[PDB]
């Protein structure tokens, strides 16, 4: 999926408790301080100076005249530059395009109810397999919904899912893991970061009461214990996208634009409030 | 109702008292008992060992202990337990198809970041802090001297200029008048910009401590491949993992580090890891991930190795093999087992696991809040100092 | 006996960084650039529109203030006089700080367009393993 960035991502660097403690309590304490230190310069001018100093942008302010007030402003500005450096130290990593899964799992309501959506969700499986048997014995209605989206094979399903013809492909785990590893551009991923439903394995078929069952079982267990399975799977079943500089769009900066929109709204509300107050 | 030993401590009188048992194995067994018409009688093990082929002192005869020790002796005939499938155990007794596919993993301490008041001042050394504190004053003073003795900015104004240049405040009002001072002020401003850029560059690493050693990487971790006397890791004595580590040809060396610290039970090893007594715990993935989800200060590493499954052990000559195999597989195919996982293993109290950088909180910069509080309480005294000064 | 010990290895061409004239404009998309440019002007106009009709900051003063606080220059020493204008201006300065910090956090990254695509991790690398 293309993914998106939450509007609250740029508030995530610092917890809301830290934000409210510094920017309401600590800020007002420092401002009322500097005001009373200057008294021994309206409080509005004081809070304006503190606000401008928290994030320095050459904002026009009226500096206090007292020596102790100047010391207070200097220590607050040291605090503010610490804040700015800490906030911008990991701002790039916090504002990162995160990829959200559109389907939570095999029990998602999109699979359960495909009709109640503006697009008909297009998802099916390759017939003549254990997957269709499991789907039938578990979910008959969703199987008869499968019937019109059946794919000829795995490569056909992959090339159809690369385009807009299909949305999801349901099939056994190992093949999909191999395909996702060997996919070009890593545009195909399994849901749930490796969500497995049947959690079954591949076995060696034998005739009923075959005398070879014991020897085969011992051989496979010996191979598993000696670790050969590890290099055999990392030589054949290994993938490319496994174990693996972006522009910023309006969606990435959606939160700050919402903040400024709310600021414009509250400024208009305060404008109305002061007109009624003076009236 | 399960009849088991009362005291698990070695060298203690172990008498069979009936406790009450319930869990994934228990309700799996009741599922088998409902699907297949039979009666059960659950009882605990004489000891706390899963099972290991061991030599006995007399006559050097092989024997099994724990589950298979009871099973081969006829005391029990079927096992519901997290019993790993391996070559050694399959030779004598037979295992059904796995009811939980899982590998091996390492559990370590989360090691929450150490928070200190002086974290923000860490980037620069104390000597450098003192030297720059002297440098701002000395630059202020020869700026004052240059402007005062100009051929054609008082002391307090000079200090305010220097301080507002060192830290962006705007307090300093009034540029130097003499041309000699107007270049030294500019170069001091450049020096201040260099200082603040250097401070900003890497204060994040010093504010929140990193995890150079905590980032375990499977069994390929250097302190795991080559064990030292400082990093101690162990596991449950006489279990599947002991046999596995004894079987590999390359890992034998660390197995020699492994034998002298083995714990009697998984819970004891988990507790030892919890209180920073055991650095790392080698165990099956399922129990470790459940513990990490439940015990919030414990963390898994990943890189699963020796993938296997928990199986139902049973005697080599018993008629229940096919029946239990089809029953357990039918429990696989339908909705029973993922429901059981949801009800018993799939629930989190804390996760705090993400690839994003850690979110800054109170303790992360409690130092700067204490610093601004100290600034407030210092100002509330320097005001009386300056009132006394104005009195003079 | 050998006179020079060596082994097989891979030679590749170093992709020299070719810097375009718009590289510093890469971090911010063109649509974002236009949107923020329009936002600067609309904020600049609304400041003096709100200030002039205050019973309790002209064109040039307001626009210079907005541009300067956006660029951190201090070109215009004119502060708004009405309260709601103060809040609007301080939020505008905060948004400017956030956007310039975001631009800084990725300007150097897009200033040098070097990626480890040409780097080869021996013979186990995929692009050589997979033709």
């Amino acid at each position: 999926s293309n993914g998106t960035v939450s509007p609250s991502a740029f508030l995530e660097p610092f917890s809301a408790s830290v934000w409210v403690m510094m920017f309401v309590m600590l800020l007002i304490v420092s401002a009322i301080a500097v005001f009373v230190f200057e008294y021994f310069f309206t409080i509005g001018k004081a809070i304006w100076l503190l606000w401008g100093l928290v994030f320095n942008n050459s904002v026009p302010v009226q500096n206090p005249k007292g020596t102790t007030s100047k010391i207070m402003v200097s220590v607050w500005a040291f605090f503010a530059v610490i804040f700015l450096a800490s906030y911008t130290a990991n701002l790039a990593a916090f504002i990162q395009e995160e990829f959200v899964d559109q389907v939570t799992g095999l029990s998602d309501k999109k699979f359960q109810r495909p009709h109640d959506y503006s697009p008909p969700f297009r998802f099916g499986t390759v017939p003549n397999g254990s997957t269709e048997r499991n789907i039938r014995n578990n979910y008959p209605y969703m199987h008869q919904y499968m019937t019109r989206f059946n794919q000829r094979g795995v490569e056909d399903a992959l090339v159809s899912l690369k385009t807009g013809k299909l949305d999801a492909f349901i099939y056994d785990a190992a093949v999909l893991n191999y395909k996702a590893g060997r996919d070009e551009g890593c545009k195909l991923v399994t849901i749930g970061s490796g969500y497995i439903f049947a959690t079954t394995g591949y076995g060696i078929a034998l005739q009923k009461g075959s005398p070879w069952k014991r020897q085969i079982d011992l051989a496979l267990l010996q191979f598993v214990g000696d670790g050969e399975m590890e290099e055999l799977e990392t030589l054949w079943l290994t993938g490319i996208c496994h174990n693996e500089s972006s522009q910023l769009d309006i969606d990435n900066m959606a939160g700050v634009f919402y903040m400024l929109a709310a600021a414009m709204a509250l400024s208009l509300i305060t404008f109305i409030w002061e007109h009624l107050f003076y009236w | 109702i399960c009849t088991g030993p009362n005291d698990t401590s070695p060298g203690s009188p172990r008498h069979t008292v009936p406790q009450c048992c319930y869990g994934f194995c228990i309700d799996l067994l009741i599922k088998l008992a409902r699907t297949m018409n039979f009666t059960y009688e659950v009882h605990l093990v004489a000891d706390g060992k899963f099972g290991t082929q061991e030599r006995v002192n007399n006559s050097n005869k092989k024997e099994w202990n724990g589950m298979m020790g009871e099973l081969l002796s006829g005391q029990a005939d079927m096992i519901v337990a997290p019993l790993t499938i391996n070559n050694e155990r399959a030779q004598y007794i037979e295992f059904s198809k796995p009811f939980k596919y899982q590998g091996l993993t390492i559990l370590v301490k989360k090691e929450i970041p150490r928070s200190t008041l002086d974290s923000f001042m860490q980037p620069f050394q104390s000597t450098l802090w003192l030297l720059v504190g002297l440098s701002v004053h000395v630059v202020a003073v020869m700026l004052y001297l240059l402007d005062r003795f100009s051929p054609f900015l008082t002391l307090s104004s000079a200090m305010w200029f220097s301080w507002g240049v060192l830290l962006n405040s705007g307090i300093g009002e009034g540029a130097p008048r003499s041309f000699s001072a107007r270049i030294l002020g500019m170069v001091w401003a450049g020096f201040a910009m260099i200082i603040v850029a250097s401070y900003t560059a890497n204060l994040a690493a010093f504010l929140v401590l990193d995890r150079p050693e905590e980032r375990i990487t499977g069994i390929n971790d250097p302190r795991l491949r080559n064990p030292s006397d400082k990093f101690i890791y162990a596991t449950v004595k006489q279990s599947s993992v002991d046999i596995y580590f004894r079987r590999q040809v390359e890992l034998s060396t660390m197995y020699r580090h492994m034998e002298k610290h083995n714990y009697e039970s998984a819970a004891e090893a988990i507790q030892a890891v919890r209180d920073n007594k055991l650095h790392a715990f080698i165990w099956d993935s399922a129990v470790l991930e459940f513990e990490a989800s439940q015990k919030c200060d414990l963390v898994t590493t990943g890189e699963l190795f020796f993938r296997s499954g928990f199986g139902i052990g049973m005697r080599k000559d018993s008629p229940w093999k096919q029946n239990v195999s089809l029953s357990i597989l039918k429990s696989h195919e339908n909705g029973f087992m993922e429901d059981l996982d949801k009800t018993w293993v799939r629930y989190q109290e804390c996760d705090s696991r993400s690839n994003a950088p850690a979110t800054l909180t109170f303790e992360n910069m409690a130092g700067v809040f204490m610093l601004v509080a100290g600034g407030i309480v210092a100002g509330i005294f320097l005001i009386f100092i300056e009132i006394a000064y104005k009195r003079h």
